[PDB]
């Protein structure tokens, strides 16, 4: 059936190729390459090390999961990021536009946290 | 009483500035001399390469080569480490044909032995577990693998750990350190990250520290004042200790 | 004639001797047999200096 | 073809200084020279750019040189008052009068925290 379920298209292939997995979103965030088209960039020590996302419209969100994430680059927009610790506790970090911030591992706690939700203002 | 305290503080401070002045100059002199020695050592290796080519050149001359080779060995015993010191002494104590051989092969062997030397050092000294392990593996491989690790492999192996360390500095150091860390991180090259973490970040903290001290020197309390001015006047070591 | 290991002994002096003997050793080590004979002839006086 | 031997008051060697120290110089009355910092200090400028710092020597008074040094934070004086003009990021310029034989700061390490630029250095 040609019905939109808001499940990330091609997520099955991405899991196999990049190691990252994706779930549900509002459809305005796409995974792409990091080659002169950078928008929101995520850096971890797993999978294929890194990958970029492109914002099609605002507001937007995509509940992707990236284990052992350590930092994010932003551009032309504030980014709201939710991460979770190994004890199941989640917290929210607000990253400013056009700058770099870190997570647990490269943050203040040193914890190997997981990316739970990436949201566009 | 207040005027007396001020006059006494100023008198002591001025004396401290002159002493701090002297120490800074002395430090710079030693640094320059050290850098000069390193340059000469590097130049010596380039000279050896050219001599190695001539000696083995099929059409060799007459002891002329050995004479130059003996001079090379003499310099090696002054500028280079133990691996070259031993090879150089052996060549120098022998005949022209041994100096012939020294230039052709063991000069190169001495360099190889030194490289293997630091592969061994990395296996226990490196802060990165991936580098320590990979170095230990490279050590037990072929000569090519031993040198390959030294040249690029150690930067690749520790790449993941270095990126984390740089990211940490980016979000805690001052404007200088943060500025530089972000650049190194954005680039991502293992060599770039290593350069920043090994030496680059140290130049940057000194910059950040001077700004902090400069402020205290002007808007702080009297004794703080004096201490800050002395710290600026003296060597980097005094600046660091003052701020901390 | 010189000892087969005469150059080796001179290197020894170069490593452990004073400034005078060391500099003289360099001439013997860099030059030929004549430089060695000259060094050895003077070495007993150079050490004294 | 040879150039005219006319004095235009443009700082000699300014092109090489930009390449080596990162500082740039323009016009002055010729009585201030850029030199090394090695026991010959007179007026010293510290910044977070270029080669970190550099010193100037006064040949005669009065003297001035309209040099430009981005992101300056501190100045040392000796045996003379120094009149310094700095400019903010909004284009507004101000003047700080520094006392002899002392140390003062600028915006960045001063009262405003602003990353100001050195515009003019003048000798009393």
């Amino acid at each position: 059936q040609a019905v939109e379920d808001f499940s990330y298209p091609g997520a099955a292939k991405i899991q196999a190729e990049t190691g990252a997995i994706l779930k549900r979103g509002n459809g305005h965030m796409l995974m792409t390459s990091c080659d002169g088209s950078e928008d929101i960039q995520v850096m971890s020590r797993t999978g294929q090390k890194d990958f970029c996302f492109n914002v099609m419209a605002k507001p937007a969100y995509l509940t992707l999961e990236v284990p052992q994430a350590y930092g994010i680059w932003t551009s032309a927009d504030p980014v709201k990021t939710t991460i979770k610790d190994t004890d199941g506790t989640a917290t929210v970090i607000n990253a400013p536009a056009n700058d770099f911030t870190g997570y647990g591992e490269a943050g203040s706690t040193g914890e190997p946290t997981t990316l739970i939700e990436l949201r566009v203002a | 009483a207040r005027e007396t305290e001020t006059a006494n503080l100023e008198t002591r401070t001025d004396a401290a500035i002159e002493r701090a002045r002297s120490m800074k100059s002395a430090s710079e002199t030693s640094i320059t001399a050290s850098a000069t020695t390193q340059v000469e050592a590097l130049a010596l290796n380039d000279t050896a390469t050219e001599l190695a080519k001539e000696a083995s050149r099929p059409d060799i001359d007459v002891q002329a080569t050995a004479a130059k080779g003996r001079q090379l060995a003499m310099q090696a015993m002054k500028l280079l480490g133990p691996w070259h010191q031993e090879a150089a002494a052996r060549a120098l104590s022998g005949t022209d044909q041994d100096v012939l051989d020294y230039l052709r092969t063991r000069w190169k062997e001495a360099n190889h032995n030194d490289i293997r030397q630091q592969i061994v050092d990395l296996s226990t000294q490196s802060p990165y577990a991936s580098v320590r392990t990979a170095a230990a593996e490279a050590l037990n491989g072929t000569p090519e693998q031993i040198e390959a690790f030294h040249t690029t492999g150690q930067y690749t192996a520790g790449s993941d750990d270095m990126k984390v360390d740089v990211a940490r500095l980016a979000n805690t150091g001052g404007p200088g350190v943060s500025q530089a860390a972000k650049t190194a991180l954005a680039d991502g090259t293992g060599k770039t990250l290593a350069t920043f973490l090994q030496i680059g970040q140290y130049g940057e903290r000194l910059s950040d520290e001077k700004v902090v001290t400069a402020r205290l020197a002007e808007t702080g309390s009297p004794e703080v004042q004096a201490a800050a001015k002395i710290a600026l006047a003296g060597p980097p070591e005094l600046l660091h200790e003052f701020v901390t | 004639p010189l000892p087969a290991n005469v150059r080796a002994d001179i290197v020894g002096y170069w490593e452990t001797g004073g400034a005078g003997l060391k500099a003289a050793a360099e001439q013997a080590l860099l030059g030929g047999d004549e430089a060695i004979r000259k060094f050895l002839a003077d070495a007993p006086s150079i050490q004294h200096d």
